[PDB]
């Protein structure tokens, strides 16, 4: 969707992978800013947010 | 019968138990961090900051 509409998405009860996404070279951009992107496997979290 | 007549030892200790009980509690403050606890700070990001 455009910019000025942004698409949501809520995501919970799952078991989430981010190694997967990390590893990926696909993606020119990769910053984190609260956490450290290497431990995101080690965190348990709800309720997030896309 | 009569009691409150040794205000000054009850006020000898409630200022020791005072001073004790707001420096346990000073534990609790960001102080402009991002966590009151340290081992989220340890275990939630990279060392460098």
């Amino acid at each position: 969707a455009s910019v000025y509409a942004w698409n949501r998405k809520r995501i919970s009860n799952c078991v989430a992978d981010y190694s997967v996404l990390y590893n990926s070279a696909s993606f020119s951009t990769f910053k984190c800013y609260g956490v450290s992107p290497t431990k995101l496997n080690d965190l348990c979290f709800t309720n997030v947010y896309a | 019968s009569t009691a409150s007549a040794l205000g000054k030892l009850q006020n000898v200790v409630n200022q020791n138990a005072q001073a004790l009980n707001t420096l346990v509690k000073q534990l609790s403050s960001n102080f402009g961090a991002i966590s009151s606890v340290l081992n989220d700070i340890l275990s939630r990001l990279d060392p460098p900051e």
